């Protein structure tokens, strides 16, 4: 199991992948405090 | 005296000693002279002196038994008081010594005892006087670790190991040590396993076995996107690395799955590295200005800003970074002193100085290395032609300094010298392109600071040169669209010359023709974007690209319009030719047999056949003129082609064109065959003599043959009848042959039989088969049994394959009491006076198969051998031979009497892969590695025999299984037994029928439970090597 | 050399089974070792002396059935192995034996599980007459049985005994004593011994005893010595007496017949219950202290007694004033602590163990840990440091380069001496914060990327045709081809 | 490994040579201790005698398989074999120290009978002839007198066993001798030929004329003296060839 | 870290089934599946497998596993083999005096590693007799067994070992082997026994992982 099994994930960065969303990504993490 | 005082003080027994040894002593000298001797010593202090050596006319007798018995009682002193003197004078001897002694020693340690001894071994280790015995080969460390690792049940910490296996040449000790407590640990030890893979990854690393490293990365590694990531990066594609590597770290710091720094860590690093391989250095320039970095240097410097500028903050940076001073440092440091030597700031002694102690460093690092050459020493290599070519460098500078005023030609002369020196010095096509991007850039350096200097034309025209080159590697490499965009943007230099300019501008056109802006646009701007300018031959180039992409399409009449003016712009331009008659070829393939394009397309290919690497057409000539042809059109448009025809490359397809003699495309065939024979006759002759109204051709050629070099014809024909008559099988062999087959079609009979084989009989062939052998063979117990099977009319297959068992080992038991060896003189006279009485030279048989393009170089035969070996095979015996070759390598060679009667096929699919080795020993990815597809190398000499290329330590895997069987005392039909058994006692007939392939595979796995255990081979190999290198 | 047929009958003809209480090769091999790590067991030959983990198949089936592998090995993105596929088949096998029994015990079939059976309360409280006669039953029964045997036993011995003597000769009678006479008037006037614990004879009785199945010699029947060379003499006297009438007068009681303890019928050959014929196994096991890691015992030679560390300085740098501060966590501090403590001061595997990165990494400069950094931290951290206490090779070296330093920072307020900081004040070039300029980079990735695509689309998106006029054969072409070659 | 270099060089000190001569010997005394004769020498010897003139020892031995002695490792057993050989090599090359060579010619000797008697023995149901071979080959004249006198003691024994030269030489290894020397003839190398050479001198010499013998393996005898004569280059020494064709022009008057 | 909580939450998940489960079966009923040492097996211990991988598989190699003597325990000694309490009645010898009671060693029925029990060296009670104390004892080891014109009955050596093999055959100091295993109840071998249920034990987990 430790060998043959992974984190299960969420299509979500279909979005982010874009350029615009790497901007709105850095912006909000950036400023996160 | 000094031992004698220190053995005899302390304990006799050999466990309290080895404590003494590993935590009492000091060892005050420091290790300068290796204490393992001293402490061999004092364990061999425990040995006993009674003599227990032992392994695992009647005054003559007299004689005898005296002699014998005073070669009894030989003590143990009369063996280790020797090895106890003679290791004083080599250190091989007492690391092997140690290796032997150690594990005994520690197998007496006691179970209570054990992490007493672990630690004291481990303070030992830890001591930081071996600091000094790094340069020793056979040093102290390296036997301990070796002697640790033999003995089972004792655990180095990971990173210890680690650290000396690197620091002090024991590289594969290390790697052994952590490979035993990687795997096999329980689920509780996962915190040691995960440590032991952290080691083992950074020796990997090390060691530059990327392969091994990026395996046992993709086994640990839990994510999918770090396993996808990995895979792609090792077989060489670099963009989608990157795109699952960004996914990954987006992923992960978006919260959408759990987010663990170990391998955060990595998907960092690699997309840093991926970065850097894909020519990104102007965006890690400003990663590394904020993070701070040791690339910084890297890529501002070394492919940024220049060095004559701006020299502070590059001479801060490498101060800053020259602690733990490594080789690339040290050529930055060089670069920046030769630099500042340009503009006399610097002396060249100072340069002198800096390259001599970085060549001193370099040596260092390369002693540290293994001794093995491995992919680790490459990057050494490079620096070695890093130095060299910088001292070149340097010289260049010293002469440019002056500049001789207008006087330009009194250097000029110089300049060209190294120049076209360094332009023939370049890395190999497989090397990875950081090297070649590395080199590129440090020559346009040099190349700049001489256009500087410089301020009946003198200029920078190797800049577009290397420019050009690295480019081409680039695509050789599939790199994508990035690297070879920056540069052809390179190539227009600024300030360049016109023609240069112009030259720059063309490739810059054929390059947007390979993109799909061009291609859509058409052949206006395809091939006639201003890219013709006083080159035809890139105008031509350009029509045929342009045409290929029109090809592509259904633009049939564009594509040959193309090609057409392709080929008009420049005949001589074989390209061109080779994509027109492929083109016509695919126009043959997808339009029927209604149009003959095939007369143009054999034409093409006929004019395209002046040119290495022609194989592709010959191939395509010789199956464009196999198919139809009622009025043999084709013959005549191969006969009327008046391009000639390369003889040399027709060498390959000898087999196939001989074959296609007896069919319809005899005339066309005969006059390339003659003309093989003249030219090269010994390709030809073996062939010609094998293939013996189709045969009355192969009497032509054969009279032709005959006719020019006579001598050659008789030394060889002279040779084939010698080796046909001299050698030959017994009656046993063939005996043995027989019972071989019986036997085969008996257990195939058995095994493959649907029913239960419950004693099922066997049909009248059989008993026929049997009545045969036992006619046939000489009475034996071969024959005994044939004859006890042909008595039964209808006996059960058990009975019978038992019976054929018993004579096949009766057998080889009779053909194995034969000697191997045995002398060649006097099985054949001629064979061992062959050399003295041969009129001219004969290459080794074989040679011409291989895929060489010139026959100046190759291997002449010197003298047989006069030691004939006679080896036992799985179809029979066979007899080896040893040809000696000019150079003096031997060329062990193997003799089958049987054959084959599909030898021939053999043969062309020998020849298919050997085409596709040919093809895969070039391209950069699959060379990288060294990928071979070892094919053996046979030569038919007669139809009846064949000899083929077989090498001494050839162990088939039956020869394998042969051994552990011996060796255990098993029989060898134990599991076709067991397997026989069980399926017949499964198939009750009280109850209805199982699963067949259930109960096979049960049957397969109590097999390997208990008759064949699954660590087979690896003990085989474990005992067969010790060195773990 | 056996023939194949020979083999395949030799595989039906069974397999001599080795009993459970019988040596195979995996034992103590006696004691060969000390007394002092050897204990004698005695237990009742109804318990076992060895048993072997195991967990509950409802436990095992649960834990399998919560994440079957049958569903990962399809979904497998790593290289597989004929292991992985055994584990799988044997899960489905538990499975499927978990099944059939769940299937068997709702039919209500299943012998193991039984409905509790009702007991008598007067039964249990207080023991009967016949009870106590059964008792006594029970015990002069063994003793008849082994009373009989004992003196078939003695008696065919004293026979033996009687026989070698008619042969060997009066060698073996007794030495004999003086005969010591009396006179008339003293007629005027007028093992073997101590607590003996003769022992019994195995059951054979009379018929096959003759053959005097013996160990090498003939058995001890008498041992009245007592002593048991002082080892066994324990075990004899702290054995409980077996089939006992009255147990020393403690209560009442009463035995039950073991088929009453159990609640279950035994129903079934596998649930019977414990024969309870009332014997002790002996068994000798090895010490769980002797197991136990003792410290080192040995005798020193010449010399090595109290042979005994020091901090010797690392090769410094050369002397410079524009280096960088190396930033440690509260983590790196604890390492290096622990390091430091347990890597006897061996600066060159500190700084290796620090600085072990797995995957190309390149090492950042605030992040760098050398040698010289690790023992400047050390340095920095002890708060217990004196130049003069420093002993060793580059001593005055260092201690120079300390001092430089120090004047340094004295003089300048940059600061040369790495310096701490917590897990709340991350600074610039830590691992945690490389996110931000990296992101920066990706972005400027992406960019680069999509300059590309857009750029390369609008480009693509051309197109022409041109006339196909005047087409030449390639025919005409080699014709032109040959002249050419002809007039050169 | 290292002993054998040492043994060879003469540059370490005289005591270390001594040393590696000794842990030599004690390496081939372990091996020479295995192969153990039957302890009744005498009565079994005599009856072997017997047998052998009978001429019926041989073909008793195979059973309906004419192998029935089973083996183990035959790679092992090569090795084994070529680690004997050389092992004897290196006793043939200490001969030359002035302080080994008492004991080796004592140890050379005593393995000398132990060869024949166990070749004795097997021939009643090898490697000492490769070592002859070289030590004939050797340039150092006192290696050539050990061989010399080896096999000298060699013919010596056979005649003192067999008891007769007409008797031993029908069933002696001395006709295997004769067909090693023959076949080194043969062999490239050309200290191999030289050692052939001079070893086919003496047994055509020294030997107690058994001339038959020689006369028939006369042809044989040419053919390869001829070999040896036609392949050594004239560029190198011409010892061989003086050797072979003072041999030839005396043998060839000899027996015919 | 998460992948702990998923792990102790199907460990909670498991025993608070199994609790479940004993609570509706265990009233009014006993059942003894859920134990794994109340039926207790002695299981014999062949030396033939050595590979020694995946013991549970193989059928045919686990059928080499002969059970003998099986036998039932009382519920609170089953309780005492769990955990590492000592049995009720051990004594328990060293230097000649008691000490604490040993729990018995764990063993692993397929690793070959060295195990701390040996056999047991004899058996042996205590009892008192009319007489005065005896040590009654059998063999832990079973003998070999069977050590030793028309003819005449008394003459036949064959009759006679039959009368003394029939007379001492049924009261021995240790029992015959006579296993307690399925093969007779089925009227078929042992070895078509094993092998056939090993068969329907693999077809039914192969179709079950075709399932999903």
């Amino acid at each position: 199991l430790r060998l043959l099994d992974s984190p299960q994930s969420t299509g979500s960065i279909s979005q982010y992948l874009t350029s615009q969303g790497l901007t709105q990504l850095y912006n909000t993490l950036m400023s996160a405090d | 005296k000094l031992m004698s005082i220190l053995s005899d003080s302390l304990e006799l027994d050999i466990d309290k000693r080895l404590f003494y040894i590993i935590k009492d002593q000091n060892w005050e000298y420091l290790s300068d002279y290796p204490w393992l001797n001293q402490a061999l010593q004092l364990l061999y202090g425990s040995f006993h002196l009674d003599s227990p050596i032992r392994l695992s006319i009647i005054d003559f007798v007299a004689k005898h038994n005296e002699f014998l018995d005073s070669v009894r009682s030989l003590t143990a002193g009369d063996i280790l008081n020797p090895l106890i003197d003679i290791s004083y004078q080599s250190a091989e001897t007492i690391h092997n010594a140690w290796v032997v002694v150690f594990p005994v020693a520690y197998s007496a340690i006691e179970s209570r005892y054990e992490l007493e001894f672990t630690r004291a071994l481990v303070k030992l280790l830890f001591k930081d006087y071996h600091i000094r015995q790094q340069d020793a080969r056979p040093n102290v460390i390296k036997s301990l670790l070796d002697g640790v690792g033999k003995c089972p049940g004792l655990h180095l910490p990971p990173h210890l190991v680690k650290y000396l296996g690197s620091n002090y040449n024991a590289w594969y000790g290390a790697i052994k040590l952590l490979e035993e407590l990687s795997e096999g640990q329980g689920i509780d030890n996962q915190k040691i396993s995960d440590a032991n893979q952290d080691a083992l990854l950074e020796v990997y690393m090390s060691l530059q076995e990327d392969d091994m490293f990026y395996g046992t990365w993709r086994r640990r590694a839990k994510y999918f996107e770090t396993n996808a990531a990995l895979s792609y990066e090792q077989i060489g594609i670099w963009d989608k690395a990157l795109q699952l590597y960004e996914a990954a770290q987006i992923k992960a710091r978006s919260g959408v799955f759990p987010f663990g720094e170990s391998e955060y860590s990595l998907w960092e690093d690699h997309w840093i590295y991926c970065a850097e391989k894909l020519q990104h250095w102007e965006i890690l320039t400003e990663l590394a200005k904020h993070e701070g970095f040791t690339d910084l240097l890297l890529e501002c410097g070394w492919r940024g800003a220049d060095w004559i500028a701006d020299r502070e903050p590059l001479e801060q940076s490498v101060k800053t970074v020259m602690d733990i001073p490594t080789p690339r440092r040290q050529i930055f440091q060089t670069f920046l002193a030769l630099q500042g030597f340009s503009q006399q700031k610097d002396t060249l002694q100072d340069v002198s100085r800096l390259c001599d102690e970085g060549i001193q460093l370099t040596l260092r690092k390369w002693n540290a290395l293994p001794q093995r050459v491995t992919r680790a020493h490459i990057g050494l290599l490079h620096t070695f032609q890093q130095y060299v070519e910088l001292m070149e460098a340097s010289q260049v500078y010293s002469s440019l300094v002056t500049t001789n005023a207008q006087n330009l030609d009194v250097k000029s002369q110089e300049l060209k010298r190294v120049l076209q020196a360094w332009r023939e010095r370049l890395p190999n096509v497989w090397d990875d392109i950081n090297i070649w991007n590395d080199l590129v850039t440090w020559r346009q350096h040099v190349f700049g600071v001489i256009n500087r200097v410089y301020m009946a034309y003198r200029g920078y025209h190797e800049m577009a040169w290397v420019i050009n080159r690295f480019a081409h590697v680039a695509r050789k490499h599939e790199m994508p669209e990035v690297c070879i965009n920056q540069l052809t943007k390179i190539y227009t230099l600024p300030n360049i010359e016109i023609q240069e300019a112009f030259l720059k501008l063309r490739e810059q056109a054929k390059c947007h023709y390979q993109n799909s802006s061009e291609l859509n646009t058409g052949l206006d701007v395809i091939s006639n974007t201003n890219l013709v300018y006083f080159a035809t031959q890139q105008k031509a180039e350009f029509f045929t690209l342009k045409g290929m992409f029109l090809a592509k399409l259904n633009a049939k009449d564009e594509a040959n319009q193309a090609f057409a003016t392709a080929v008009q712009i420049d005949l001589n331009l074989p390209k061109a030719w080779a994509e027109w008659g492929f083109f016509n070829d695919r126009r043959f393939k997808e339009n029927p047999e209604e149009i003959f394009h095939a007369k143009n397309a054999i034409s093409c290919y006929l004019q395209a056949a002046g040119l290495g690497k022609t194989r592709k057409l010959l191939c395509r000539i010789l199956w464009l003129i196999s198919l139809d042809d009622a009025a043999g059109s084709l013959a005549k448009t191969f006969e009327d082609h008046h391009g000639e025809s390369p003889v040399w490359y027709w060498i390959t397809f000898v087999p196939q064109l001989l074959t296609s003699l007896s069919h319809k495309e005899a005339k066309i065939v005969r006059h390339i065959l003659i003309q093989i024979a003249k030219s090269y006759p010994q390709s030809l002759h073996f062939q010609l003599r094998t293939t013996k109204q189709p045969w009355q051709d192969v009497e032509e050629i054969m009279g032709i043959l005959k006719t020019a070099y006579p001598l050659l014809a008789l030394s060889l024909e002279s040779l084939v009848d010698q080796l046909n008559q001299r050698f030959k099988c017994n009656a046993d062999e063939d005996a043995y042959r027989l019972v071989i087959v019986l036997y085969n079609d008996g257990v195939q009979q058995m095994n493959r039989v649907a029913n239960p084989r419950e004693e099922v009989k066997l049909p009248a062939a059989t008993e026929a088969s049997i009545s045969r052998f036992a006619d046939s063979v000489l009475p034996k117990n071969i024959r005994e049994v044939f004859e006890q099977d042909i008595i039964a009319c209808n006996p059960n297959l058990e009975t019978y394959i038992s019976k054929l068992r018993k004579w096949r080992d009766c057998l080889e038991e009779k053909l194995d009491r034969s000697y191997g060896k045995a002398d060649l003189e006097r099985v054949s006279l001629h064979l061992s006076l062959f050399h003295h009485q041969k009129f001219e030279d004969i290459e080794i048989p074989g040679q011409y198969l291989l895929h060489k393009d010139n026959n100046n170089h190759f291997i002449k035969i010197e003298r047989f051998l006069p030691t004939l070996d006679l080896v036992r095979g799985s179809n029979g015996c066979y007899k080896r031979m040893t040809i000696r070759g000019n150079d003096g390598s031997l060329h062990p060679f193997a003799v089958q009497f049987p054959a084959a009667r599909h030898c021939r096929r053999e043969e062309r699919i020998f020849q298919l892969f050997r085409i596709f080795d040919d093809a895969l020993s070039r391209k950069v990815q699959s060379r990288r590695r060294n990928i071979s597809l070892t094919l053996p190398i046979a030569v038919p000499l007669s139809p009846h025999i064949r000899i083929l290329n077989d090498d001494k330590r050839y162990t088939t895997l039956m020869g394998i299984y042969e051994e552990f069987c011996r060796r255990k005392g098993q029989s060898r039909d134990e599991p076709f037994a067991y397997t026989i058994q069980k399926l017949r006692a499964a198939f009750d007939p009280r109850l209805p029928k199982p699963d067949i392939v259930s109960v096979r595979a049960e049957v397969l796995a109590s097999i390997q439970s208990t008759l064949v255990p699954s660590t087979l081979l690896k003990d085989y190999y474990t005992e067969k090597f010790s060195n773990y290198e | 050399a056996p023939t194949l047929s020979s083999l395949i009958r030799k595989y039906a003809q069974d397999e001599v089974p080795i009993r459970p209480d019988d040596p195979t090769d995996r034992d103590l091999n006696f004691e060969l070792l000390d007394r002092n790590k050897t204990i004698i067991q005695a237990l009742p030959e109804i318990y076992p002396h060895k048993i072997a983990d195991s967990a509950s198949l409802t436990e095992l089936y649960y834990l399998t059935q919560t994440f079957p592998l049958a569903k990962l090995l399809p979904r497998s993105h790593k290289s597989l192995t004929t292991d992985a596929y055994e584990s799988a088949l044997l899960e489905g096998k538990i499975a499927v034996l978990y099944s059939r029994i769940e299937e068997l015990k709702r039919q209500r079939k299943w012998s193991l599980r039984q409905p509790k059976r009702f007991i008598d309360p007067f039964t249990r409280e207080s023991p009967t007459h016949w009870d106590h006669l059964l008792a006594e039953m029970k015990w002069l029964s063994v003793d008849i049985m082994e009373e009989r045997k004992f003196k078939a036993a003695s008696c065919v011995q004293l026979a033996q005994a009687v026989s070698d003597y008619w042969t060997y000769g009066k060698i073996v009678c007794i030495q004999r004593k003086p005969l010591i006479f009396l006179t008339d008037e003293e007629i005027k006037e007028r093992n073997p011994k101590d607590e003996i614990i003769p022992p019994a004879l195995p059951t054979y009785s009379m018929g096959d005893y003759k053959r005097l199945n013996q160990n090498a010699e003939p058995f001890k029947l008498h041992i009245g010595l007592d002593d048991f060379k002082k080892e066994d003499l324990v075990l004899v006297e702290k054995l409980p007496l077996s089939f006992i009438f009255d147990d020393n007068l403690s209560d009442s009681k009463k035995k039950l017949s073991e088929y009453e303890k159990a609640p279950i019928a035994a129903i079934s050959t596998l649930l019977a219950p414990p024969e309870d014929d009332e014997w002790y196994k002996i068994v000798i096991r090895r010490d769980p202290a002797s197991e136990l890691s003792a410290s080192l015992d040995y005798q020193k030679g010449l010399f090595g007694a109290s042979s005994q560390l020091k901090p010797p300085k690392p090769p410094p740098i050369k002397n410079l004033e524009l280096r960088t501060p190396t930033i440690w966590l509260p983590q790196d501090d604890k390492l290096l602590i622990r390091y430091v403590a347990e890597y006897a001061f061996n600066w060159d595997i500190i700084s290796a163990h620090l600085s072990a990165r797995p995957a190309r990494a390149y090492v950042a400069n605030i992040e760098r840990r050398t040698p010289w950094q690790c023992f400047e931290r050390y340095i920095q951290l002890n708060d217990k440091f004196q130049f003069t206490d420093m002993r060793g090779q580059y001593a005055q070296s260092a201690q120079a380069w300390l001092e430089a330093a120090h004047k340094t920072q004295s003089t300048t307020k940059r600061r040369i001496s790495p310096l701490g900081v917590g897990i709340e004040s991350i600074q610039r070039g830590h691992r945690r914060l490389r996110w931000g300029s990296m992101l920066d980079a990706m972005r400027k990735c992406m960019r680069r990327r999509e300059n590309i695509n857009r750029s390369s689309q609008v480009e693509r998106k051309h197109t022409s045709d041109d006339k196909r006029t005047n087409v030449p054969t390639p025919e005409e072409l080699s014709r032109l081809k040959y002249d050419r070659d002809k007039a050169i | 490994s290292a002993a054998f270099s040492l043994l060879t060089d003469p540059r370490p000190r005289i005591h270390y040579r001594i040393n590696s001569f000794k842990y030599i010997s004690g390496i081939f005394q372990l091996f020479l201790g295995a192969t153990q004769l039957p302890d009744d020498y005498a009565n079994r010897l005599k009856e072997s005698m017997d047998i052998i003139l009978e001429d019926t020892i041989a073909p008793d031995e195979p059973l309906n398989k004419l192998h029935h002695f089973p083996v183990k490792d035959i790679a092992k057993y090569d090795s084994q074999m070529e680690l004997l050989v050389k092992l004897l090599e290196s006793i043939f090359y200490a001969v030359s120290l002035q302080e080994v060579r008492e004991e080796s010619k004592a140890l050379i000797r005593g393995t000398c009978n132990h060869f024949i008697l166990l070749y004795f023995n097997k021939m009643v149901i090898n490697c000492i002839f490769d070592a002859i071979i070289y030590a004939l080959s050797s340039d150092n004249s006192a290696v050539r007198s050990m061989g010399l006198e080896s096999v000298q003691l060699i013919y010596d024994s056979c005649v003192e066993l067999f008891g007769n030269i007409d008797c031993a030489l029908k069933f002696a290894p001395l006709n295997v001798m004769c067909s090693k020397f023959i076949h080194c003839c043969f062999e490239e190398p050309y200290h191999k030929k030289l050692a052939g050479c001079i070893g086919l001198e003496m047994m055509l010499n020294s030997l107690d004329i058994p001339m038959k013998y020689f006369n028939a393996r006369q042809l044989e005898i040419i053919r390869a003296l001829f070999y040896v004569l036609r392949d050594t280059a004239p560029e190198l020494p011409c010892e061989v060839t003086n050797t072979a064709k003072r041999l030839i022009l005396n043998s060839l008057k000899e027996w015919n | 870290s998460t992948v702990l909580n998923e792990k102790d939450e199907a460990i909670n998940r498991a025993v608070a089934e199994k609790l479940r489960q004993r609570k509706e079966s265990d009233r009014g009923w006993v059942n003894l599946t859920d134990d794994p040492f109340n039926p207790f097996l002695q299981f014999t211990n062949p030396d033939s497998i050595l590979e020694k991988g995946h013991f549970p598989y193989s059928s045919i190699a686990a059928a080499l596993f002969e059970v003998d003597q099986s036998n039932y325990f009382d519920p609170e000694i089953t309780q005492l083999i769990k955990d590492k309490k000592p049995l009720p009645r051990t004594l328990c010898f060293k230097d000649n005096a008691l000490t604490t009671p040993l729990p018995p060693s764990i063993y692993e029925v397929a690793s070959n590693n060295k195990l701390d029990v040996t056999a047991p060296i004899c058996k042996v009670r205590k009892r008192m007799g009319r007489r005065g104390l005896w040590i009654d004892r059998k063999m832990t080891v079973d003998e070999p067994l069977d050590e030793f014109q028309g003819m005449n009955v008394y003459d036949s050596v064959d009759d006679a070992n039959s009368r003394l093999r029939s007379r001492f055959s049924f009261d021995r100091d240790v029992p015959l082997f006579n296993p307690v295993d399925p093969s007779e109840l089925n009227q078929i071998s042992s070895q078509t026994q094993s092998i056939r249920f090993g068969c329907m034990l693999l077809t039914k987990a192969y179709e079950q992982v075709h399932q999903a």
